[PDB]
């Protein structure tokens, strides 16, 4: 149905979740004063996606997600987590996505 | 006084190589030690947040004990 209805897609399976994340982390390097802790506690908590979508699955979340965080600083913005072989992969290519 | 002061300077020069205090290392670490961990990609990356993290709890409480937001004293330092 979405697919008909929505043409704005986004990459799934945590891999919007990640390019946010990244640009806040980036983004709070210029900040000073209260705000920079929470800026970063928001780019945090945005990781509880990839984090419990490993988790839930059987996968360990821990080397998956910081596979994330590593692949996804070389400009690959569709990094995410892949349900077919425990991995990371181009959830975009795969289709697998969600409207913006 | 100038006994005192003498002694004050003479410690000082008495350590043949020196390092900034107020929170430099620690501050300096922070940032360092965070870049650090982005290399490993396994459990000690985690650890070694951590540990880079446990060394802002002083810049932390030289503010506290001045009276002065330690929100704004270290996060400034981290900005630097």
């Amino acid at each position: 149905k979405r697919a008909l209805q929505n043409k704005l897609i986004v990459a799934g399976g945590g891999a919007t979740e990640m390019e946010v994340s990244k640009c806040l982390r980036d983004y709070s390097k210029t900040i000073a004063g209260k705000q920079q802790m929470i800026i970063n506690a928001f780019a945090k908590a945005l990781e509880v996606i990839p984090r419990q979508l490993c988790e839930n699955a059987g996968f360990d979340a821990i080397e998956i997600l910081n596979k994330l965080r590593l692949a996804h600083s070389k400009g690959e913005k569709w990094y995410g987590v892949v349900f077919e072989t425990e991995n990371i992969g181009d959830n975009f290519a795969k289709f697998v996505w969600e409207p913006a | 006084s100038l006994h005192d002061s003498l002694s004050v300077v003479k410690r000082t020069l008495e350590s043949g190589n020196v390092v900034p205090g107020g929170g430099c290392v620690e501050a300096a670490l922070n940032i360092y030690l965070d870049n650090f961990a982005t290399t490993v990609g396994s459990r000690e990356q985690l650890a070694i947040a951590e540990f880079a993290a446990a060394l802002l709890i002083i810049p932390k409480t030289l503010a506290v004990n001045a009276a002065k937001d330690s929100s704004e004293l270290v996060a400034k330092l981290r900005s630097y």
